[PDB]
């Protein structure tokens, strides 16, 4: 008996295209699917209705692609669902699905970071769907006051804009000072408020610029030199400070900060350049003399004030969030399943950091134990490591530690996970596992997806292939095939990277075959894939010019604007005087693509407690005709 | 002139003056065609003014690849040689203050000998005037720079400009600043709210409107000449509905059941499942529920309908079994129930219209009473129907209930259902009013409600029949009160009755019947069917069209501020600076806010400035050096004396010390206080030649909070130039610029401030418009004419000089009127005296001696006060000259004044003007 | 190496 299926994202999105995979398994000739779409539980209004037709050519697999639009029964807070209803000749599967009234995204560009009373505001609002892709919409716009009260309201359309709405804002000379807000949302999904700040400020321009710095991202509790610093101090148009600086450190704990007054020090600025310690005595003695180790895991903070030698101008800049640690590098299990495949490699996939956060280069790491893998980090401080597993419902405890040649045992990392068994239908002892190279991956080049399987060999011979579904953007990009052939324990799926793959995706595969007596089992598994972050296009602006000198006041001077055929570019020039001010809420595409990656409805790095939890964790709903579903999703949010 | 120097001339500046903090805001299409799939864009800026570095930003948009903010690009704008003018964000009118023209000379092998010079403006004082700009001469080594100070007092406010130039000896290079900065009133911003009040019309409004009239403000403590704003501020509450809680769904769980046994069990089984499904679906209330559960819900309400299928007659009607006479009762609740579930599985219309057409043409009487002859057996499923009198009113109610519900789906099948509810209705209408007990008052309040009926003595007996205003009840089982006051419920929502609900309501919620169980059937279909329309009847929110009409007077009439409840928490509402009246006239639903602020600047009581450091700055005469040398060094000794105001000692400290001009510190002096407890004196400072040491910064260690901290050191006067500018002092703590003190000082000059003349808050430049020393020679009787006969001449006057006045600050010559030759704005007649005004700057070009008397014409541009006071300052338009005596005019030395004066009072006199 | 265990395959471990 023919067993059908539908796989869609497990929170739709109005307005949005949206995709079904559907599949027809072990059924013959051609056959024809309906899919609709209901109102939940009412189901009185049709929302979408798409056909197509199943055929052997395909292989029994094809697709819709349709898009919910914004109706009345959508937008107390409760949470929205569709019946998504597919008709296979007269077989009929449903599943009803979670709802987002979300819509896309808007991105808010201000022409500076700070402002006087009596200046204008220059900002933008860009326009794009989930696929940052340019839309044209309707968009409500508020600015708020400190107070959090909106002063001004403003209702516009980007349709023909291009996806660049641009406004503006008179200051008034009678103003509250502080931050101040521009909060902007889609006229069909007021619960998504994006927005940004900017200050409002009585200044001056400074003249210059200080930067405060540690020798090392961090301070080592048991370095005898203490906290070693770098104060630089450039005017902006890059010339080197003569000065006076007055340096002041502080210990951070929680929200608590204590300042070290015996550790104020006024040094010479020479060259644009000075140096400043806070030895670990003045430290230790400002905290009444604990053990040093009772300081591991807060921070320090330094102010530095430089005054020029004419006095007529001084500007202070603070480093704050430096670590006190015992070890220069942590380890994080973020990107490795939290389930294994007993009797199959399980791999990790482990993220090494600096203490602030960045990521850690050529850190050699090490499974504690066992057969000794030891990797290196790459550039994006992952390193790959591969272990084998016993077949046993016995949990998988990892630890991981560094092995950086240079520094003592107790200077290492370590980190410690559990994996728990990926659990069978029946108790089959039947699994699937994918494996991929974790080195730095491009549009443009290929990625060698491995599918690897684990079945007791009488009933191995029925696998003939695996379907795949790539998720990107919380919406199915692709789907496929992967053939298979008996015999075959390891077969290879090349996958071209494309730009359409960023910033990241998520591969889901599985395979179904019939148990004696009709009984269906489906196994399954998932795994998470990094894209390098870039522009999907690209755009660069240089000089048009030969640099044999800086250009002088008043001088024409030719813009070089390289892009994307077609592309609206969009531009602003900013004394850099202004960021010595204030540096905050700047539009960047690194921001952008985090937007995109806190918005993923997948939740996990990949595979699941069983078939069930590895769709759902991917973002995926699985519901086929013999009753073998994913549970409801129970939040529109990613678990905690 | 004659003067050759081998410099730019200042004529020859023209000063950079445009530093926007931002520019470029620039939309660019990249329609070029592409090359390797990328399209280039060639576009020439012009840099503006600013000497920094710029960050340039794109973004760009495409509909095929979507959103790309670039990397930033950065331009550095650099010149070897320039002014950084270093003005504040604002300044305080009338106040002296001093600020830094910062000369850099980035040339790396090459010294620069440079002349600085601020120009003259009205809107400020300085030293300079329009004679003379005030011009420096100073040397900066390579790869160094100077600060030049200069000290100014802004004299008007709003937007004024300072402006700086410099030139190079040699060198054919110059630069120019010109650049603003907002001069302020001495008022602090102060906001005082006046009145705050609430606006409901339709709530505390008497006869629909609601009237909330303000008075101004006084502001008796406003500084004089300064403009005030009164910010009136409107804010509505959008305004919400308090909706009872529905039951939660978890209490419904036990009433999903499978039905079973006969025509009547049956139903009993199935009555809980459909109208719990009714129930959650009207809360929207699966999702606590479990979602995939109501597909199985819906499967028992198929199997309860297709079970009942067995025990459905020939004749269409029911009854517990198949040869059992067919129930009244029990096929109209068949239809109760059915019609209810219509929309949740497929109810065969022939079924439920059969059932109806049974009910009509069997079992209604002539008179319209629906009439019992088989009663169910099981007598605990029909709620208070059971051990009912008035039998005939509840029975024909509960029917009629039934027909009224399948009358949209069975309307165009029986045709003659509107004639049989039409009767039903008459007989209930007909005997309403005698009925005693609450269960039939309230099922048949329900069943006239549906027709429109329930009106008048009717509709009374039906309110007043409930006990409490909140539940109909009778003597007996609880439950037949549960069941009558859902009924109520039912037709209070039909009548809109919506201030009468929430009472009952809530005693229905807090009766925390869930139903199920024994002799439960319609106690649980009809409170689970009457609350569920209670949620879907209640208002999602309250209106708001707050149409205040808030026109202030001589305002005319404009488009006020609706909140309209959708803008009600926007707060935009343009006002009127000036203080007028508030006249309020509200008229609409729903709730605001109003409130009224008043801006404007008031004069603090006492200083704002030096409120944490005390600073007090002497300059005096040094004695004779035991050397006993020349000593042609005019020396002299400053003296800063400093305290902070604090609790306890301010840590780290700056004094930034300028130096009058041409003066330098003693090198030796500065060594003693370098080497020294608290104190240090950098040896980039230390080790200087002049031409850098008009500048000087003193590091502190710490200034006490409870005494003076005061030092001393010599300073040398190297360069005599004409106008020695007042030196300054400034003290701060390095942790906060802004909590300083600036202190003055000048051997002549009192306080170190420049000379201006002040009445009220109005001042002028004293250090300016001086009289202009004329030689008797040259001047001739036609050039004397010509010059009084200018429009611009206001006053003519021969004087004669009562009393000399000398002070430190304006002399005063007050003069005697005895001739009137040409008469201005001033109306003043011969004897009478008028007081003339001279800064004391000008002393050496006017020859005053009292007794003797004066030829004098000016400019009403240069008179000083009101009517009463109206005094006349002598400037460089007067004209002051000596008048010979007629005893004189005999002496040769003389003959030529006395021929022109006298020629000329005649001329003036007699024959006035040309033209 | 890296293998799986069960009676069948390349990668199987022994
Ligand atoms: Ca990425
Ligand atoms: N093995």
């Amino acid at each position: 008996s023919p067993m059908y299926s539908i796989i869609t994202p497990n929170i739709l999105r109005l307005e949005s295209e949206e995709t079904m995979v559907l599949e027809a398994h072990d059924a013959q000739g051609d056959v024809p699917v309906t899919v609709t779409v209901h109102d939940f539980p009412g189901k009185k209004l049709v929302l979408s209705s798409e056909k197509t037709v199943l055929t052997p050519a395909t292989n029994h697999m094809g697709n819709v692609t349709f898009t919910i639009p914004a109706n009345r029964e959508f937008k107390k807070g409760r949470n929205k669902f569709v019946t998504v209803q597919a008709t296979f000749g007269t077989q009929v599967v449903e599943k009803v699905v979670l709802v987002s009234l979300q819509s896309g995204y808007l991105f808010i560009q201000t022409d500076k970071t700070i402002y006087t009373p009596g200046s204008t505001v220059l900002y933008r609002i860009f326009t794009v769907n989930h696929k940052l892709l340019p839309v044209g919409r309707t968009v409500m716009v508020n600015i708020e006051n400190p107070e959090g009260i909106p002063v001004k309201q403003d209702s516009l359309s980007s349709q023909n804009q291009l996806g660049v709405l641009p406004l503006s804002w008179d200051i008034p000379e009678l103003v509250n000072m502080g931050q101040w807000k521009i909060r902007a949302y889609y006229e069909n999904s007021p619960q998504q408020v994006f927005s940004t700040e900017f200050e409002v400020k009585e200044y001056v321009l400074p003249s210059f610029e200080v930067i405060v710095e540690p020798t090392e991202k961090f301070y080592y509790i048991y370095n005898e030199k203490g906290l070693e610093v770098t104060i630089t101090a450039r005017f902006l148009y890059g010339k080197k400070v003569e000065g006076t600086a007055f340096v002041i450190f502080g210990i951070q704990d929680g929200e608590q900060r204590i300042s070290l007054p015996e550790s104020l020090k006024r040094i010479p600025i020479e060259d644009g350049s000075g140096e400043v310690v806070l030895s670990r005595k003045v430290l230790l003695d400002g905290v009444q003399n604990p053990r040093a180790e009772d300081l591991v895991g807060k921070s320090l903070y330094v102010s530095a004030t430089v005054i020029l030698h004419s006095g007529s101008d001084m500007v202070q800049a603070e480093r704050s969030g430096i670590p006190i640690v015992t070890s220069p590098y942590q380890i994080h299990f973020t990107k490795t399943p939290k389930y294994f495949k007993p009797g199959m490699p399980f791999d990790l996939m482990v993220f090494v950091t600096n203490p602030d956060g960045s990521p850690a280069y050529r850190v050699p790491v090490a499974v504690q134990g066992e057969d000794t893998v030891q990797s290196l980090t790459q550039g994006d401080g992952v390193a790959k490591l591969s272990i084998n597993t016993h077949p046993s419902q016995k949990p998988l405890s990892i630890t991981v530690r560094t092995k950086k040649q240079e520094l003592s045992e107790a200077e290492q990392a370590t980190r410690t996970m559990q994996a728990l068994p990926y659990s069978t239908v029946g108790n089959s002892n039947n699994y699937l596992h994918l494996s991929v190279l974790r080195t730095e991956l491009r549009p443009g080049e290929t990625l060698n997806v491995n599918f690897l399987l684990r079945m007791d060999r009488a009933h191995e011979a029925k696998i003939r292939y695996y379907t795949y579904l790539i998720m990107n953007k919380g919406r199915l990009l692709k789907a496929g095939r992967q053939v298979r052939e008996p015999g075959q324990d390891l077969v290879v799926l090349p996958l071209s990277i494309t730009t359409d793959f960023i910033p990241s995706f998520r591969l889901v595969a599985y395979y179904t075959l019939i148990g004696a007596s009709g009984q269906r089992e489906v196994v399954a598994d998932s795994v998470w894939v990094d894209v390098k972050d870039s522009c999907v296009g690209s755009l660069v602006v240089k000089s048009g010019q030969s640099e044999d000198r800086q250009p002088v006041p008043g001088q024409q001077m030719t813009l070089k604007i390289e892009g994307d055929h077609g592309a609206r570019v969009v531009l602003v020039a900013v004394d850099k005087g202004v960021f010595v001010l204030n540096k905050k809420n700047k539009l960047t595409q690194s921001k952008i693509w985090d937007v995109v990656e806190k918005a993923d409805i997948g939740c996990t790095p990949g595979s699941g407690k069983d078939y069930a939890g590895v769709f759902s964790d991917a973002g995926l709903t699985f519901t086929s005709s013999s009753g073998q579903q994913t549970a409801q999703r129970a939040e529109l949010q990613c678990p905690q | 002139s004659n003067l050759d120097e081998d410099i730019i001339a200042e004529e020859n500046i023209v000063s950079r003056s445009e530093f926007p903090e931002s520019w470029l805001w620039n939309v660019e299409d990249l329609k070029e065609p592409p090359k390797n799939g990328i399209s280039t864009k060639l576009m020439n800026i012009f840099l503006k003014d600013s000497i920094t570095t710029w960050e340039i930003l794109a973004v760009s948009m495409s509909d095929k690849k979507g959103i790309c903010v670039a990397d930033p690009f950065e331009v550095t704008v650099m010149q070897d040689f320039f002014i950084d003018l270093r003005l504040p964000y604002s300044v305080v009118r009338n106040e002296q203050v001093e600020i830094r023209a910062v000369l850099y000379n980035y040339r790396q092998n090459q010294e620069l000998k440079v002349r600085v010079e601020l120009l003259h403006n009205p809107a400020f004082c300085s030293l300079a005037t329009t004679k003379r700009r005030h011009q420096q001469t100073v040397t900066i080594p390579p790869k160094s720079s100077l600060s030049v100070p200069y000290v100014i007092v802004p004299l008007k406010t709003g937007l004024q400009e300072v402006e700086v130039k410099a030139a190079v000896y040699h060198h054919f290079i110059s630069d120019g600043v010109r650049k603003s900065l907002k001069v302020v009133p001495e008022g602090i911003r102060m906001n005082k709210t006046v009145a705050v009040r609430t606006l409901d019309p339709e709530r505390l409004g008497r006869e629909g409107v609601q009237k909330e009239d303000i008075p101004p403000a006084d502001l008796s403590d406003q500084v004089p000449d300064t403009e005030s704003e009164t910010r009136i501020l409107l804010q509505g509450t959008p305004v919400a509905q308090m909706t009872e809680d529905a039951v939660d769904a978890e209490r419904l769980k036990h009433l999903i059941v499978t039905p079973s046994g006969c025509g009547e069990q049956n139903m009993i089984g199935m009555t809980p499942t459909v109208i719990a499904v009714h129930y959650l679906d009207e809360t929207e209330q699966w999702e606590k529920f479990g979602l995939e559960k109501r597909q199985g819900a819906l499967e028992l309400i198929k199997k309860g309908y297709t079970q009942q299928l067995a025990f459905r007659q020939p004749s269409s009607a029911f009854a517990a079994f198949v040869k059992r006479a067919p129930s009244t009762w029990l096929t109209a609740y068949v239809v109760k129930v059915f019609s209810l579930a219509v929309n949740l599985i497929a109810i065969d219309s022939q079924v439920l219209c059969g059932a109806v057409k049974w009910l009509i043409l069997e079992k209604q009487k002539p008179d319209g009473v629906f009439q019992e002859d088989a009663p169910v057996i099981h007598q605990e499923m029909i709620g208070g129907l059971r051990n009912n009198n008035e039998k005939d009113m509840a029975l024909t109610a509960f029917v009629l209930i039934s027909l009224q519900e399948a009358k949209d789906i069975c309307e165009e099948q029986v045709n003659s259902l509107p004639g049989s509810i039409t009767k039903a209705g008459d007989f209930l209408e007909a005997n309403y009013m005698n009925l005693q007990r609450s269960y039939t008052v309230a099922i048949a309040g329900y069943a006239l409600a549906q027709m429109g009926r329930l009106k008048g003595p009717l509709l009374n007996k039906f309110l007043t029949t409930a006990k409490d205003k909140n539940r109909w009840e009778d003597p007996g089982k609880q439950l037949y009160n549960v069941e009558a006051t859902s009924y109520a419920l039912l037709a209070l929502l039909q009548l809109k009755d919506f201030d009468f609900v929430p009472p009952v309501v809530r005693w229905l919620n807090e009766q925390r019947y869930y139903g199920g169980g024994y002799g439960s059937t319609q106690a649980t279909f009809m409170v689970f069917q009457a609350l569920a329309q209670y949620q879907k009847d209640a208002p999602d929110h309250q209106e708001l069209n707050l149409d205040v009409s808030l026109q202030l007077p001589s305002r005319s009439s404009k488009i006020t501020h609706r909140i309209h409840w959708e803008s009600a928490s926007l707060l935009r509402s343009e006002e009127t600076k000036e203080n007028e009246g508030f006249t309020v006239t509200a008229e609409g639903k729903g709730q605001g806010t109003l409130s009224v602020v008043t801006m404007y600047h008031a004069k603090a009581k006492d200083q704002l400035t030096c409120n944490k450091f005390d600073l007090k700055v002497t300059i005096k005469p040094a004695p004779e050096t035991e050397k006993r040398p020349q000593d042609a060094k005019n020396t002299m000794i400053l003296e800063i004396c400093t305290r902070y105001r604090g609790d306890q000692d301010a840590t780290m400290s700056i004094l930034d010390i300028s130096m009058m001009t041409g003066f330098a510190p003693d090198t030796d002096d500065l060594k003693q206080l370098a080497n020294g407890v608290d104190r240090y004196i950098s040896k980039y400072e230390l080790d200087k030649a002049f031409s850098d040491r008009n500048t000087l910064i003193i590091y502190l260690d710490k200034v006490s909070h409870s005494e003076d901290d005061c030092l001393a050191f010599k300073v040398h006067q190297y360069f005599n130039v004409e106008l020695i500018q007042p030196g300054a002092v400034k003290v701060y703590a390095y942790y906060n610029l802004e909590e300083s003190c600036t202190r003055f000082y000048h051997p002549e000059k009192e306080d170190g401030k420049l000379n201006k003349l002040c009445r009220d808050e109005l001042c002028r430049c004293a250090e300016e418009n001086c009289f202009i020393q004329k030689s008797d020679d040259k001047v001739t009787l036609e050039e004397r004419l010509d010059k009084a006969c200018e429009p611009g001449v206001d006053y003519v006057y021969k004087t004669r000089l009562v009393k000399v006045q000398l002070s430190n600050d304006f002399d005063e010559y007050i003069m005697a009127i005895e001739q009137t030759i040409k008469s201005g704005s001033d109306e003043v007649q011969v004897g009478q005296q008028r007081t003339f005004i001279s800064p004391i700057k000008c002393r050496e070009a006017l020859k005053l001696e009292e007794k003797k008397h004066y030829l004098m014409w000016g400019l009403s541009s240069d008179f000083w006060g009101e009517k009463p006071n109206l005094s006349y300052i002598i400037g460089k338009d007067t004209w002051v000259e000596h008048w010979p005596e007629e005893d004189e005019c005999q002496d040769e030395e003389n003959q030529k004044q006395c021929q022109d004066l006298g020629a000329f009072t005649e001329s003036m006199v007699v024959f006035g003007c040309p033209n | 190496x890296i293998c799986v265990w069960q009676d069948w395959g390349a990668h199987r471990c022994i």
